[PDB]
């Protein structure tokens, strides 16, 4: 990967294309991308490709199945503790490679294609240095979180909001993942 | 319950790159 | 003169 | 798409523009104090700055904002007219040294280009390269924060 971090954002379908496929469970559709715009009859987030495996959080997709060119796909992992589902990765996507640098500056990519910077302040924890309303990072759980090389350092959860306005982000770091795939 | 559905994708690979003029 | 815009560029690399 | 940097021309020169806060900034030594191009008519600057070698005029069609840097960062990355990605490193507030210098004509007509930092998001504007010799080593560039000012 490199840097600067830039990313957009495509969509590939619409709520009621989104529908049939969710009951269908086939979708054949083309995949490409790091990062997928992920959505349930119920709620829309995303989905980080990190190492051949499309990790998101639990709290999004439950235990439900991604639809596929080849029909509904069971999932790889679940942790329901440590908030993580993962699928093997779609056909078409790329992966993102975990950190292996340790650096306190990272940078969360929204749904929006947007990349703002976070001060880790812990294993799960890191501060917005421009903090943002809440309702700018709905939608945005199970995105990626980058050292400033590009590689996962975890991937976002929840939000630490005060009066709407969300200060910290509350991530899952990719050991939980390797720790989810030799459990 | 209904299958997770890939509505859309972000994409961090791309670099600057001039606009196609068509 | 007028300043006129020959091109863009489009930093995420985004296609079309 | 939307481009955030606009390649712009002079007739005298030709360099770039960069929006950035609904502003399409770029170098007074380029533009002057002239008009921007418009389907409707030239548009006048909404800022100018001899100064500060800054001049801004509203921002135009087919173009993208580009976000303030407020992460600090000195691991910059200046974006030239052609595209090409140039890593940079923050010596100090207009200052940043080229990790692999590179001739002049490499850096030719991107004054006006962002100086990015590890988020994509602008820094300062490429005023004008330092070189020795012919290789440039080092670029010379107004800090977001004058922009945000002179707004
Ligand atoms: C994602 O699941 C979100 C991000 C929203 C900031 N996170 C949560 O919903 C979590 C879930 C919880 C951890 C089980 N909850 C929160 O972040 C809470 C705060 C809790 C903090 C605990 C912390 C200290 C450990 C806030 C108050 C929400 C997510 O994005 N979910 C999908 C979603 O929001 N979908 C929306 C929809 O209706 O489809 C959506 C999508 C796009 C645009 C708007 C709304
Ligand atoms: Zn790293
Ligand atoms: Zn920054």
């Amino acid at each position: 990967m490199g840097a600067p971090i830039t990313a957009y954002a495509q969509q590939t379908r619409g709520l009621l294309g989104c529908i049939i496929t969710s009951l269908t469970g086939r979708d054949k559709n083309q995949v490409e991308g790091e990062v997928q715009i992920v959505s349930t009859a119920t709620q829309t987030f995303l989905a980080t490709c990190i190492n051949g495996v499309c990790w998101t959080v639990y709290h999004g997709a439950g235990t439900r199945t991604i639809a596929s060119p080849k029909g509904p796909v069971i999932q790889m992992y679940t942790n329901v503790d440590q908030d993580l589902v993962g699928w093997p990765a779609p056909q078409g996507s790329r992966s993102l490679t975990p950190c292996t640098c340790g650096s306190s500056d990272l940078y969360l990519v929204t749904r929006h294609a947007d990349v703002i910077p976070v001060r880790r302040r812990g294993d799960s924890r890191g501060s917005l240095l421009s903090p943002r309303p809440i309702s700018y990072l709905k939608g945005s759980s199970g995105g990626p979180l980058l050292c400033p090389a590009g590689h996962a350092v975890g991937l976002f959860r929840a939000a630490v909001c005060t009066r709407g306005v969300a200060k910290a982000v509350d991530f899952i770091p990719v050991e939980n993942l390797e720790t989810t795939m030799r459990s | 319950k209904g299958s997770v559905v890939i509505v859309g994708r972000i994409v961090l690979s791309g670099k600057p790159a001039i606009i196609p003029k068509k």
